């Protein structure tokens, strides 16, 4: 009795308004260092939450997992639950959104001021 | 097998059990959920395969109907039978992840619990709907899933990572009423199969040489004018049969019942109404994410079939998509291992603690 994620990484997510990027590695949700924002491996999965300032002083959360095209099916699938389990923490507000290589929506691409870059590559599957 | 503890995925079905350890890709152990008992003498029992073969001295049972528990001491010997002669495991020591069919009754959900923990003393354990872990596996969280397996099929919207229950569809329809209807037909080919070892060879060539057409009418004319199409298939004796329109008719029960005498409505119509069931919001983003799970879907041209219908129910500038992954027998199984490998699972078990302290109740809570 209850079922609370205690991961470090749910306990930073959605402070306050901005950027976040997670990279999923071998079945874990694991940060991306800032600098690397915008390139995407497109061998891997990511999950993005960003979030906005409302003017009532709460935050609105928008969730986006991104799947590129040789991601491992352990990636994907991981991507997708964490979005899952992100949204539960955040009490159910975020707004989820799967975003897929070569397709994502306009305000996903629209997140990254100087362009999101795809590469070749990544982590090696966690199966 | 086992990181630091190892967990376990236990996928039961009506017809096959599929059992491993989750991180694996694949489930180590697929058998036949059955069990066998003396007709007369030596308490025993034999499961599976080996039920199978001495069937002739046993009774054979089905555990699980139409996705269901229904004998419980029966369903405890898969599961004996899972830990110990299949994975080889020691119970007591794993996290043990187990799946329920759509709307499950609330009291099986509580005896799955007690039987875990105090027939076989896990340490924790989960429930999981089997539609939601395929779902999983196809990495999303919004989508409509239609399952299909030996005993039952389902078809389960899935909104940002939880089933809608009020749009669940359950029909009765699935693998052995195809098995079934393939023996059937073929009898009156000119053909016998009525008999038991006759029913599996059956399965055996519904699996290999059946498909779904693409146009029902047109197929039956290219059959009925050339034999271009047709089959052989080599019975274990050496004889050799062909097959000729069966290939196609034998799944066209899905799309129509009324083949098998059945009243009800085909996989797309019931897929149509689970959808329609739902929010008007929500829709476009079920038909954009159907997706086909479990043994019976795995008919070649189904989801082109499936492609077709939707987009003749739906209005036209709807965008469907029908996504059928090759390993799809086993998505429910690999979503299970996925999950249960998550560095986040870990508070979502229940715990023995949490067992002894609410007894099996804790189910409705935890396992949402
Ligand atoms: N290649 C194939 N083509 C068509 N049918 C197949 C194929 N392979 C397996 N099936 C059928 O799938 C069924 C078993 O699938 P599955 O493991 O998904 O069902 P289950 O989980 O045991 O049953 P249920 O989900 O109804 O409880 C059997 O009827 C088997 O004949
Ligand atoms: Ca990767
Ligand atoms: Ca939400
Ligand atoms: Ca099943």
């Amino acid at each position: 009795m209850g079922s609370v994620v205690e991961h470090p990484e749910f306990l930073k997510a959605g402070k306050e308004p901005g950027l976040q990027i997670w990279r999923v590695e071998k079945f874990d949700l694991v940060p991306v260092p800032t600098c690397l924002y915008g390139d995407f491996f497109t061998g891997d999965a990511y999950v993005i939450l960003k979030t906005v300032q409302l003017r009532n002083g709460n935050l609105q959360y928008d969730l986006h997992y991104w799947l590129g095209n040789e991601c491992s099916q352990d990636e994907s699938g991981a991507a997708a639950i964490f979005t899952v389990q992100l949204d539960d923490y955040l009490n159910g507000r975020a707004v989820q959104h799967r975003e897929v290589q070569g397709f994502e929506s306009a305000t996903f691409l629209g997140y990254f001021k100087s362009g999101l870059k795809y590469k070749k590559g990544g982590v090696a599957s966690g199966f | 097998d086992g990181e630091d503890v190892q967990a376990l995925v236990i996928d039961n079905g009506s017809g096959m059990c599929k059992a491993g350890f989750a991180g694996d890709d694949a489930p180590r152990a697929v058998f036949p959920s059955i069990v066998g008992r003396p007709r007369h003498t030596g308490k025993d029992s034999y499961v599976g395969d080996e039920a199978q073969s001495k069937r002739g001295i046993l009774t054979l049972k089905y555990p699980i109907e139409h996705g269901i528990v229904t004998n419980w001491d029966d369903m405890e010997k898969i599961w004996h039978h899972t830990f110990y002669n299949e994975l080889r495991v020691a119970p007591e020591e794993h996290p043990v992840l187990l799946t329920e069919a759509p709307l499950n009754p609330k009291a099986n959900r509580e005896k799955m619990t007690q039987i875990m923990f105090e027939t076989f003393n896990t340490p924790a354990m989960y429930v999981a709907i089997q539609a939601v872990l395929s779902l999983y596996a196809s990495g999303r969280t919004t989508g409509i899933v239609m399952d299909s397996g030996d005993g039952v099929s389902h078809t389960v919207p899935i909104y940002e990572g939880y089933a809608l229950p009020h749009a669940i569809l359950r029909l009765d329809l699935a693998g052995r009423d195809l098995t079934d209807y393939m023996m059937k037909i073929l009898t009156e080919r000119g053909y016998s199969f009525t008999t038991t070892a006759e029913r599996e060879i059956v399965r055996d060539i519904k699996e290999k040489l059946a498909y779904v057409a693409l146009d029902f009418e047109a197929e039956m004319k290219a059959y009925k004018e050339s034999s271009a199409l047709e089959k052989s298939y080599e019975l274990p004796d050496g004889q050799v049969i062909t097959i000729g329109n069966e290939r196609f008719r034998c799944p066209e029960a899905l799309f129509q019942p009324s083949f098998l005498g059945m009243e009800s409505a085909g996989i797309h119509e019931t897929t149509y109404n689970s959808i329609m069931k739902c929010d008007v919001d929500i829709r476009k983003d079920l038909y954009g994410n159907v997706v086909l799970s479990g043994g019976t879907t795995m008919f070649p041209g189904i989801a082109d079939r499936m492609n077709k219908e939707l987009t003749a129910l739906a209005p036209s500038t709807m965008k469907i998509k029908i996504i059928a992954p090759p390993e799809r027998k086993y998505s429910v199984w690999i979503g299970g291992s996925i999950l249960a490998s998550l560095s986040t699972f870990q508070q979502m078990w229940i715990s023995k603690h949490e067992y002894d302290e609410s007894g099996p109740s804790i189910v409705h809570r935890k396992c949402f």
